[PDB]
RNA sequence: AUAAUAGUAAAGAUGAAAUAAUAAUAAUAAUUAUAAGACUAAUAUAUGUGAAAAUAUUAAUUAAAUAUUAACUGACAUUGAGGGAUUAAAACUAGAGUAGCGAAACGGAUUCGAUACCCGUGUAGUUCUAGUAGUAAACUAUGAAUACAAUUAUUUAUAAUAUAUAUAUAAAUAAUAAAUGAAAAUGAAAGUAUUCCACCUGAAGAGUACGUUAGCAAUAAUGAAACUCAAAACAAUAGACG
């Protein structure tokens, strides 16, 4: 019938509202996955990468020179995987 | 430094007026305070002014005249505020926190 | 100024429907029945 | 070009750079 | 049927168009040359495959 | 009216490093007559829960158990500091509430931790275990970080 | 191997049409392009037109600065 | 200029959400249409929580009712009420934003044209059809 | 309906993978091994259920101690692909 | 025809020329405005060249003469400086030329 | 960086240690409070826009920019010596600021030596306002414009035939035919032609000396001759070497 008391029944919703997407629950019976999902999800944000990068500063030339280098090797392994997929089906339809 | 013949200034020792004393539903209310408070030119008591103010003509006792900071392009800064002690701590030009 | 005390106490109103966007609301006709109605 | 002459050049143009540097005293004498 | 080649002259049609107005110059379409579709292969098409599908 | 602190939750922190592992558990501390005294308001509490006071209760790192200059930094210093931190959480025997445990750059020590948290030696300290976290932080903007490394 | 991902494609509002720059007062619609922490997927993951990625980056861009998310 | 402005209010009195909002709303709206401006429509978002603990006007708000307003006014008194917005310790976050107007006059708010509905033509229209 | 674009490759001297994953089946003798270890973790050691599991590796070890190892092939995927890329990558004509 | 569009690029003229004066820091624009005012004067050279008595009449109606559009212009520095864009000497004299001048001021009897 | 709470004996760097900071408050690590400078994460391709240099955290004001149609005008166009404006980083002149990085300097390292590569402290600089100067591998090492020439694939925009995405036209990219080429290769051009501007005539001397011009200065522009020589240079081929 005041303040403070329904603050209680409130706290918990206000903590769980305020959430970084790197919250994790792991599972009682074993922990092993919880780690390794873990792991993963931090290869999916490639914060490993970009703070092994961050360590040291590089010129802009060589930051752009470093990007297209990579998005064209990316583009290249898709290019060669296409034409994998068509050979093997190739192979299969007796060509 | 920006005082040209024209602008208003005023001073706020005794307190706030009587003017604002009648608006308190649409001037203390809403805070507008600040948009006084922080202004070129109008003296307030150290107690009024916020944090980080850029401030001159600082006195040492309450019932003082300024005393420092009075020279060309001398400035200091507020930089905390003690109400239990009664006392406000005052970067100086000199660069002594007194 | 009327209109506006008028407006602000409708919306305002604890009774008016707020829109909190929480969920996806599932449910156009009106505006094209009106256009035919009056194209006609 | 090539990168051989432009290491020649690089090499003239730091000698010539070095030799302005150590003429600055005379240089300044000469010039009031 | 259809015929390449041909190009509707400003004088040929001297009615309104859809939107009422009257075409009284050549508009860019008509300033390009049109040797590539001379020599493009043409684009079969019959009645009957709207049919089929 | 009078301060009544306790503690409800327990912290540990693993920072790794390429020359040092550092581990650290704290306890988290509330008082509960806080909220029982009036003069609050409603921001008060919440600002008091969300941001949970703590208090460091052991902290070491791997120089603690023997290993001096270079070794800092290498897997099995970091698995005995890591086995040393749960056997000093055992015999602490903070056990009894749940401890959260946030994480923190890599270096080489972050196998050697959470291969002891699941070893044998820590397959009785995972039980107090629920929440995990990495805080391996980030510079979205720029501090000018130093320049190459012309080895 | 062949698992495609139709769904989202049936209900990605994003690729309906809709211009993505009106929808930055409304987090959630967005909230689904962005990762856990809130990076914005690449063009490949959300697969949309180059035109409707860039005016969706601009919208999410701004309802971070207005600080919805 | 047609402007839309996103108003984040803070919320001491958890009891009346709504009433520091009225206030704002009332003043700023007041400020507006003396001022040869045209309100054009007020619509709350509703009491929503900020995504990350923000530390304005001395306290570090976790809360704040979202509120729109869709308004027509000069550039320089948009920018002026901007300036009374930013200065004023009662809304914590606000950003304007302008609508274009050169191809059709009556433009609904954000909100309203994400749906399908595209003007306030439409909204009356739906309101009474449907009522 | 949009989907995203297909990318071609410049004119190539070769396709062909570098290690190619080809196939292949464990002895599961270490299987057998892996189930013992569990058996001994969770029952105990040389407990009687794990007795079985302890002579089935005595019979997967008695002869060798990966077991009898075959099926051991490999992909021929390079061959394909240098057989009919000359084809398959439609290059423009001469 | 020639009139009306010099009057129509007058009126982009006066308009982004108040803007350029409102941004000294801007530069593109001064470009864009550079360019206009030669298409100006090309147009009008053009309007001369074919009815001179129109051309008479609009760069009058404007407030040109026929000076300001036969003659180079290159939006210098220097046209800033004697006609006050802004108010303040942008280019310098050398000490040469300021004494050149100087003697040059023989402010004679005559 | 400062302060507080707890909390220990070590922390930081390196291939490994010391230089600088620890049980003199008592660090390092963790959690909180305050100040400051700088920068801008995915998006992302600098895609794209811009004359180039440049340009991606958000909102606003001003200016410019695209395609189609209608009308208008009437060869009013292209190039452009001289000239004018803008021009990265460094540099200089005043005034604010200086968190982090960091010429120089001083120390610690490796080496026989190490005026360096590695480590510490780190001044100028790096940041904002007003300026000076007008230079770069300022590069597509490729000036602008016009007419034309055979194919393919992917994106972007336009047009209603539609029934609910097939059909034609433009631009970019990528691979080519012909052509060109010393070849590597270019492939709306480095092909077929026309017009305009800038520049080249062996190497070294030398973009040096002298003069002049301009700058606060560092310098920028212009710019020779004497002595010597039968050299000098690019593409590609085959080895040897790493
Ligand atoms: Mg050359
Ligand atoms: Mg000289
Ligand atoms: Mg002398
Ligand atoms: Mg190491
Ligand atoms: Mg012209
Ligand atoms: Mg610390
Ligand atoms: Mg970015
Ligand atoms: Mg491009
Ligand atoms: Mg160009
Ligand atoms: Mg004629
Ligand atoms: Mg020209
Ligand atoms: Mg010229
Ligand atoms: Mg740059
Ligand atoms: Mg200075
Ligand atoms: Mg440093
Ligand atoms: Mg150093
Ligand atoms: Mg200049
Ligand atoms: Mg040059
Ligand atoms: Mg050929
Ligand atoms: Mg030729
Ligand atoms: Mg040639
Ligand atoms: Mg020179
Ligand atoms: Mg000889
Ligand atoms: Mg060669
Ligand atoms: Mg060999």
């Amino acid at each position: 019938l005041s303040e403070a008391e329904i603050a209680r029944s409130s706290v918990e919703n206000a903590q769980m509202r305020f959430n970084s997407g790197k919250s994790i629950i792991v599972n009682k019976n074993n922990p092993a996955e919880s780690f390794k999902r873990l792991n993963r999800i931090m290869f999916e944000n490639n914060i490993p990468g970009d703070k092994r990068s961050q360590r040291f500063y590089m010129k802009p030339g060589k930051v752009a020179e470093l990007k297209r280098s990579q998005r064209h090797r990316k583009e290249f392994m898709m290019g060669f995987k296409r034409l994998i997929e068509i050979v093997k089906d190739a192979k299969r339809k007796g060509y | 430094d920006g005082l040209r013949p024209g602008d208003v200034v005023e001073s706020f020792r005794r307190g706030i007026p009587q003017t604002l004393l009648n608006e308190m539903g649409g001037k203390v209310d809403p805070a507008i305070l600040s948009v006084k408070t922080t202004q070129r030119g109008n003296c307030l008591p150290i107690s009024m002014i916020p944090i980080g103010t850029i401030i001159h003509n600082v006195g040492i006792t309450p019932v003082g005249p300024g005393k420092f900071c009075r020279s060309a392009g001398t400035y200091a800064r507020v930089l905390a505020k003690l109400p239990e002690k009664k006392k406000a701590i005052v970067r100086l030009q000199s660069g002594e926190h007194r | 100024e009327s209109q506006l005390l008028k407006k602000i106490d409708k919306v305002f109103n604890d009774e008016t429907e707020e829109f909190t966007d929480a969920y996806d609301v599932t449910s156009g006709n009106t505006t094209l029945q009106t256009q035919i109605n009056n194209a006609i | 070009d090539s990168v051989m002459r432009k290491r020649k050049k690089k090499m003239k143009k730091h000698k010539l750079r070095k030799r302005r540097k150590r003429e600055k005293a005379e240089r300044r004498k000469l010039s009031q | 049927g259809h015929i390449i080649g041909k190009l509707v002259d400003v004088t040929e049609q001297p009615h309104a168009n859809n939107k009422g107005l009257y075409k009284t110059r050549p508009n860019s379409s008509d300033k390009r040359v049109g040797v590539k579709r001379l020599y493009r292969p043409p684009k079969l098409t019959y009645v009957e495959d709207r049919l089929r599908s | 009216y009078k301060p009544k602190e306790e503690v409800v939750k327990y912290i540990l922190h693993g920072k790794f490093t390429k020359n040092n592992t550092h581990l650290t558990f704290s306890s988290v501390v509330e008082d509960k007559n806080f909220h029982k005294n009036k003069g609050l308001t409603y921001n008060d509490t919440m600002l008091y829960y969300l941001n949970l006071p703590q208090k460091v209760k052991i902290s070491l790192s791997t120089g603690c158990l023997g290993f001096r200059k270079a070794a800092r930094g290498e897997y099995e210093a970091a698995f005995q500091t890591s086995g040393r931190m749960f056997e000093l959480i055992k015999e602490k025997n903070m056990l009894n509430k749940d401890i959260e445990v946030v994480m923190d750059d890599f270096g080489k020590g972050r196998a050697a931790f959470i291969s002891a948290l699941v070893g044998k030696e820590g397959a009785s300290v995972v039980k107090k275990v629920v929440k995990i976290s990495d805080a391996t932080k980030l510079k979205f903007g720029g501090v000018r970080s130093p320049k190459m490394r012309r080895l | 191997k062949y698992q495609a991902n139709k769904n989202s494609n049936r209900n990605d509002i994003m690729k309906s049409g809709a211009n993505p720059l009106e929808f930055y007062a409304r987090p959630r619609i967005l909230s689904r392009y962005v990762t856990s922490t809130g990076r914005i997927q690449h063009r490949d993951i959300t697969g949309l037109s180059a035109k409707n990625q860039r005016r969706l980056s601009k919208a999410i861009r701004r309802c971070q600065a207005i600080g919805l998310m | 200029m047609l402007y839309e402005l996103i108003g984040l209010v803070r919320i001491t009195n958890s009891n009346a959400p709504k009433l520091e909002a009225k206030e704002l709303s009332s003043t700023i709206g007041k400020l507006i249409i003396q001022n040869r401006g045209v309100v054009r429509d007020i619509v709350p978002m509703g009491i929503r929580y900020l995504p990350k603990i923000m530390k304005k006007d001395q306290e570090k708000h976790f809360r704040a009712y979202h509120f729109l307003m869709l308004f027509d006014s000069s550039a320089a008194v948009q920018s002026e009420i901007l300036r009374t917005l930013k200065k004023d310790p009662r809304v914590i976050r606000s950003s304007i934003v302008k609508v274009d107007l050169d191809k059709q006059l009556d433009r609904a708010s954000s909100l309203h044209r994400s749906l399908g509905k595209k003007s306030i033509l439409e909204l009356v229209n739906e309101d009474y059809q449907s009522i | 309906s949009g989907k995203p674009p297909v990318y071609r490759l410049p004119p190539l001297p070769r396709l062909k993978v570098k290690k190619p994953i080809i196939r292949q089946e464990a002895n599961k003798c270490l299987v057998l091994m892996s189930n013992l270890l569990q058996c001994w973790s969770s029952y105990g050691h040389m407990s009687p259920k794990c007795a079985g599991l302890v002579t089935e590796l005595k019979s997967c070890t008695s002869e060798s101690a990966l077991g009898k190892r075959n099926n051991v092939q490999k992909s021929n995927i390079n061959y394909h692909a240098a057989r009919l890329y000359d084809r398959i990558n439609g290059k423009p004509h001469d | 025809s020639s009139e009306v569009q010099a009057a129509c690029m007058t009126v982009r003229i006066q308009n982004m020329a108040n803007h350029i004066k409102e941004h000294r820091k801007d530069f593109a624009n001064t470009r864009n405005l550079r360019i206009l005012v030669q298409q100006r004067q090309a147009i009008l050279r053009y309007l001369k060249r074919d009815n001179p008595e129109k051309y008479y009449w609009t760069i009058q109606k404007l407030g040109l003469n026929d000076a300001a559009i036969t003659d180079e212009f290159n939006m210098d520095r220097r046209y800033m400086q004697d006609y006050e864009f802004f108010g303040d000497k942008i280019l310098i004299r050398d000490s040469k030329k300021v004494a050149n001048q100087k003697r040059k001021e023989i402010r004679k009897q005559k």
